[PDB]
């Protein structure tokens, strides 16, 4: 009918967007589709995702070049705060565009385990992504809600999702990753790097050669992460 | 310390 | 008076929107300059052209992905979608150009400054009416090619006149107007004698040329060269 | 034809 020809034609603008490296525009189109009402495929969770992570890894790459500017700067205007509050201005929209998102329509206690475990690491990562530029009472408020969501999705991925299943090693790379640049606990960052990545080596040898690379490119990452946090550099 | 990495575009 | 406190608020801005690759604020900070109704030096000319042509430049790309699909979107899915968010594409690229060539028209195109700060606006007026007549079709595209030509042969007629045949802005102006006859004009015979006379031209006064020129030239003459051998093929 | 190199920032 009319909602599905409606859906159907934003997904296919979001397609478009995608191509043209439009990821603003991308991101407007998959929001129409998911307030179509239906769920998301993996297909379509993955496209969602590509076009605010997109949107937001732009605006966190900006914020990042302004702040280090700014400390060697002010190591003399105003100019580089006030750009750089326009800039986590416009990210704190965005990224409370998409929690309102994954709360309104897409975080449901119906759904297979990925959907559940995906949108609720969603969910932790851009509550993550307002804690990197949030202070004072705000800063604790979206720590604690950042930690509920990762906590929620570990602990569905723990009791539904075997070991190695991707999106299981990336919410525990992600939550590592809160523990130790966020929550300013590095000993548990470690710790859950470690044991995910153990967790999964384990059982790699009953993994077909397809989910065998898709589990081994998170499990490098964790171990990427692990070698730089274990190190007396710093 | 650098900043760790994160989940990748899947 | 203190506008000039504004408008240097307005170019540290754009400098740090610069480094934070962030060319649509880039480009308002700089319009906003340049309406404070001072003319630019050369480092702020140029920011004012960096800013505007990543603004474009992304635009334009965007729009070939899609007229590109448009046209081949005869032969899966099909519908009126392509054609949409092409169209939604061009008219934010033609609201760009416009806000450039009104800025060129009211505030930097004088019949006084020196030469090279002539040729540079009317090479620009002429770059930007060009990029209207990339997507322009029928009857205001005849009017948008000539005045691109105008803008382009104007300052190709002060560049030969009163600047060197190895200075950057001559050559990125003949580089340019090649790229017009060719691409706009469809006179494939006309651009590449252009861009042959203007690239040896400049080799046989390389030998002078100064080293604050050296990369800029250089860079140019190598596109020239690029452009030769992609329409000299056959 | 592939879009033509045009003249770059500076
Ligand atoms: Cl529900």
């Amino acid at each position: 009918g009319a909602m599905a020809m409606e859906r159907a034609s934003l997904i296919q603008k979001a397609k478009l967007a995608e191509q043209a490296e439009r990821y603003e525009d991308m991101a407007a189109f998959m929001k129409g589709a998911v307030e179509k009402g239906e769920e998301l495929s993996c297909e379509e969770r993955n496209l969602l995702s590509v076009a605010y992570k997109n949107v937001v890894g732009g605006q966190r790459a900006a914020w990042r070049v302004l702040s280090s500017i700014e400390q060697k700067s002010n190591e003399k205007g105003p100019e580089v705060r006030e750009y750089r509050e326009k800039v986590e201005t416009e990210l704190q929209g965005v990224c409370d565009t998409v929690l309102g998102l994954l709360d309104s329509h897409l975080i449901k206690e119906a759904g297979d385990a990925e959907s559940r475990v995906f949108y609720l690491k969603m969910k932790g990562d851009y509550y993550r992504y307002l804690a990197e530029v949030a202070t004072g009472d705000d800063k604790k408020r979206i720590i604690d809600s950042a930690r509920s969501a990762y906590q929620e999705a570990m602990d569905i991925s723990k009791k539904e999702m075997p070991p190695t299943n991707p999106i299981r090693l990336g919410l525990a790379l992600n939550f590592s990753v809160f523990h130790y640049e966020i929550a300013n606990s590095p000993e548990e960052a470690i710790s859950l790097a470690k044991t995910t990545f153990d967790e999964a080596m384990a059982d790699l040898h009953t993994l077909s050669e397809d989910s065998y690379k898709d589990s081994t490119l998170i499990m490098q990452l964790l171990r990427d992460n692990l070698t730089l946090w274990t190190a007396d550099n710093a | 310390m650098r900043k760790a990495s994160s989940a990748p575009a899947l």
